[PDB]
C-alpha cells in the first residue's frame, strides 16, 4: 500500500524524501563499488 | 523479457530521483507554478523505468513494487493538476497541496528504491 503520513507538515515530508533520495544514492554507489 | 541489467535499472532510478529532486526543490522554493511540468517529467521517468521490467512480471516483488510505483506516479499527477485550475489565481490550499505532492513522490522514490535492490539481488 501506500506510505500513511497523516498531518505530517511540509517540513517532516521533505526530510523524510531527502532521506529516501539519500537512501537511494547511497544504495546505488554500494552497488557500483562491487 | 526477464529482469534487466543493474546498470539500466540504475539508470533509469537516477532519471528518476533526479526530477524528483527536482520537484523537492519547487515544492522547497515555492514554485508551484513548475509543479505540472515536474509530475510530467516524472510521470515519464517512472514509466521508463517500469519498462524496463516484463508486462507480467515473474516475481512477487516486482509486481508489488511496480504497483506502488505507478500507482504513486498517477497519486501525483492527480494532485499537481491543482497548480493549474481553469480560473487563474483560484483558491488553492498549497500547505495541503505541498504535503501531498511530498507524499507521492516518498513512495515514489519508495518503490525505485525497491525495485533496485530486487534487479541487484537476483544478479
Amino acid at each position: 500500500p501506500g506510505s500513511e503520513f497523516g498531518h505530517s507538515d511540509a517540513q517532516t515530508l521533505a526530510m523524510m524524501l531527502q532521506e529516501q533520495l539519500d537512501a537511494i544514492n547511497k544504495e546505488i554507489r554500494l552497488i557500483q563499488e562491487e | 523479457p526477464g529482469l534487466p541489467s543493474t546498470e539500466d535499472v540504475i539508470l533509469k532510478t537516477e532519471q528518476v530521483t533526479k526530477n524528483i529532486q527536482e520537484l523537492l526543490r519547487a515544492a522547497q522554493e515555492f514554485k508551484h507554478d513548475s509543479f505540472v511540468p515536474c509530475s510530467e517529467k516524472i510521470h515519464l521517468a517512472v514509466t521508463e523505468m517500469a519498462s524496463l521490467f516484463p508486462k507480467r512480471p515473474a516475481l512477487e516483488p516486482v509486481r508489488s513494487s511496480l504497483r506502488l510505483l505507478n500507482a504513486s506516479a498517477y497519486r501525483l499527477q492527480s494532485e499537481c493538476r491543482k497548480t493549474v485550475p481553469p480560473e487563474p489565481g483560484a483558491p488553492v490550499d498549497f500547505q495541503l497541496l505541498t504535503q501531498q505532492v511530498i507524499q507521492c513522490a516518498y513512495d515514489i522514490a519508495k518503490a525505485a528504491k525497491q525495485l533496485v535492490t530486487i534487479t541487484t539481488r537476483e544478479k
